[PDB]
């Protein structure tokens, strides 16, 4: 009875590895709601449990509160100190109640109270102390097979699921199964399934490089990216700061040895290893593989690098539906268009013509000197309005007068082309001067400068009737914009 | 205490050509037939037409 | 149905009045009213203006009877400490 | 709820006999018209023009 308590507390403190305390606090808990059950009115019970007995006290708590709100379990601050000068608000007042009696409806309260509690410490403390599996590969016996998901068992009454997009296209799981994953996230759902696990991610695949290569275990080797399309194909790059080291050696192995072994894992997904190198077009030529590279053209501004490949190499490069591109862009960040040397030669060669045809029309200068400022690398009026004066001032023929009329028309060029496509739609010159009209909203000030009404003075030339087809705009709304319009220009 | 099951037709299933067959529901334990009654003798004479 | 339908065409601020009740009227326990009439509370209106540290101050009013006045009040959607302008009314004075 | 009450059947009907005679009208110059004289029967809980209205 009295020493049957301690017994159970030492019990389950040294198999759960849990404080006395929070099995006790939990137990309270349990009985109080055990209790607050057996009555038919709702009302607020403590329960406190000597801790060398295990006898147990039950109260009619009354949660000292400001305003009461619920007078069946909260009470006054004025009325608590009434009876006890040393309560606070937060505190419990106690009316000597009955306990209830330990039946096995208790007992079973107590049990689940107790289980939930072991969920909340014993588990816990176990994924805590599994901070490596939570992030690296957990093993799961399969426990449920659904449609949208994959229930595993971890044992220690722990769940994961897979959910559908973190399988891999072609794997068939039968309850029983043991399965691998990457434990990527712990939510908070307790009961059920808190834990979820992929296969299809790239970190699957990182982790398992990191327990199939000692030299990643060690950090001798880093994977610094990794590009995937899951059970088909997929790239990773790595680096070694050890020269003596061959880091695709080493994640290849012996005869290929290792990438099999996570191939075989990943359901015979192709792993193709590249260098990582700090030059980007480097690293691009490598993350192409097994393509070989003739060019690669690198736009920093559009954040795309052109390759350009052999006629014959163009459908590797490319890969079955884009695969080998689409990975090489993943794994490097870039977009990657793949085109032939002589598509290349010609893109540049209409881009070339494009500015020269730009320049020719806007700065006012021969196609000469047009072909000059592209060959000197300037491709865009912006480039030519806002680069340094030094750079231009390199180029062969520009003195310091012909340069700074050459920023003054690109400038003026550049606000012309502004202005035009403002006063065309409604972006500035419409969304200001057409739209000063009180009630004109941007869509209405584009419709009108869509007519050739783009200022102000023009609304107060129209009538009614020229105005009738502009859809959202009734008679009596184009009247009033008009009179409005009027009032600004003709008597402002 | 004067709300009662104000009824629809649910369907109309015209059946082929110059014929229908118009079903009404809900109506209260009594109703059918007395509205079934009264549009049965309203239409079989008081309708006037030529003939 | 129309000619059928034609054919039938010829037949076819002190609160409220609440704050002017007697404390008597709330139902309270026969100590809690005779420690309210013992203080001159008359009126749900003048409960309603004291507020909860000025009822313990009441001889013989516990925290018990604070709580019932409390729950009574609240059935009622009326809370200790409402401050009512012009209470009492010059209809109230006269008694 | 209590143990105290005592439930009865619940007949809430005012009428008892509905007979209707329908009958030759000859107030009206033109014929073929007819009258309809309804004789009720109510337990005297309802107005007979309040019980053909609400009809």
């Amino acid at each position: 009875m009295n020493k049957e308590i301690l017994a159970v507390v030492e019990a389950v403190s040294n198999e759960k590895a849990l404080p006395r305390e929070k099995i006790f606090e939990a137990l309270e808990s349990a009985l109080a709601t055990a209790t607050k059950k057996k009555y038919e009115q709702e009302i607020d019970v403590r329960v406190q449990i000597d801790r060398k007995s295990g006898d147990f006290d039950t109260f009619r708590r009354w949660l000292v509160v400001d305003e009461v709100t619920q007078p069946t379990k909260e009470i006054t601050l004025e009325a608590a100190r009434y009876e006890d000068e040393s309560l606070n608000l937060g505190d419990y007042v106690e009316d000597q109640i009955e306990s209830v009696t330990f039946d096995r409806i208790t007992t079973q309260t107590a049990k689940q109270v107790i289980v939930q509690k072991v969920r909340e410490a014993e588990r816990a403390m176990v994924v805590d102390q599994f901070r490596e599996h939570e992030g690296e590969i957990i093993t799961g016996v399969v426990k449920k097979v659904n449609r949208d998901n994959i229930s595993l068992d971890l044992g220690n009454n722990a769940e994961a699921v897979i959910l559908r997009e973190d399988m891999l296209p072609r794997e068939n799981f039968r309850p029983g199964d043991r399965v691998r994953g990457v434990l990527y996230s712990v939510r908070p759902e307790a009961r059920g399934a808190q834990l979820f696990v992929t296969r299809s991610k790239p970190e699957m695949l990182i982790e398992l490089f990191r327990i199939e290569v000692p030299e990643i275990g060690e950090e001798v080797i880093e994977i610094k990216a990794a590009a995937r399309d899951p059970g088909s194909r997929a790239k990773i790059a790595v680096k070694t700061n050890d020269k003596r080291i061959d880091p695709v050696g080493a994640c290849v192995g012996m005869r290929g040895a290792r990438v099999q072994a996570v191939s075989t894992e990943l359901g015979g997904e192709r792993i193709d290893i590249v260098l990582w190198d700090d030059n980007p077009a480097q690293f691009v030529i490598n993350a192409m593989a097994p393509a070989d590279v003739a060019s690669i053209v690198v736009d920093e501004d559009k954040h795309t690098m052109d390759i350009a490949v052999e006629a014959g190499n163009l459908a590797q490069a490319i890969g079955r539906n884009g695969q080998n591109v689409r990975l090489a862009s993943q794994l490097s960040g870039w977009e990657l268009n793949v085109m032939t040397v002589d598509d290349l030669q010609a893109k540049h060669q209409a881009e070339a013509h494009a500015a020269i045809d730009t320049f020719t029309k806007y700065l006012d200068i021969d196609e000469d000197f047009a072909t000059v400022l592209v060959e000197e690398g300037f491709s865009t009026l912006e480039e030519l309005a806002y680069v340094p004066m030094k750079e231009l001032l390199e180029i062969e023929g520009l003195d310091e007068p012909t340069v700074e009329a050459l920023r003054e028309r690109a400038k003026n060029a550049l606000a012309t082309i502004a202005q035009a496509q403002e006063e065309s739609l409604g972006d500035n010159k419409p969304a200001d001067d057409l739209l000063n009209l009180e009630g004109v909203d941007r869509d209405l000030a584009f419709k009108l400068a869509a007519r050739g009404v783009c200022t102000l003075e023009d609304l107060a030339e129209q009538g009614i009737d020229d105005l009738a087809d502009i859809e959202g705009l009734t008679d009596e709304k184009a009247g009033a914009l008009i009179m409005a319009a009027r009032n600004i220009c003709w008597f402002g | 205490v004067t709300e009662f099951l104000k009824p629809r037709l649910v369907d109309i299933e015209q059946v082929s050509s110059t014929h229908a067959k118009v079903t009404l529901e809900p109506l209260e334990r009594g109703f059918g037939h007395t509205l079934g009654n009264a549009l049965r003798r309203i239409l079989l004479s008081s309708m006037p037409g030529c003939a | 149905a129309t000619i059928l339908a034609e054919q039938l065409e010829a037949f076819v601020p002190e609160f409220d009045p609440i704050l002017l009740r007697p404390v008597d009227d709330l139902e309270l326990t026969v100590r809690s009213a005779n420690c309210l009439k013992a203080e001159a509370i008359h009126y749900i209106g003048d409960l309603v203006q004291r507020t909860e540290v000025e009822l313990l101050k009441t001889p013989n009013l516990g925290k018990k009877s604070l709580t019932e006045i409390k729950d009574v009040l609240a059935s009622r959607g009326l809370s200790l400490g409402m401050r009512l302008e012009n209470w009492p009314p010059a209809s109230i004075a006269d008694e | 709820r209590p143990i105290g009450r005592l439930l009865v059947d619940a007949c809430y009907s005012p009428v008892e006999r509905i007979a209707y005679n329908v009958e030759a009208a000859r107030v009206e110059q033109r014929t073929d018209l007819d009258k309809l004289v309804i004789e009720m029967e109510t337990n005297g809980t309802i107005d007979p023009e309040e019980a053909i209205r609400r009809a």
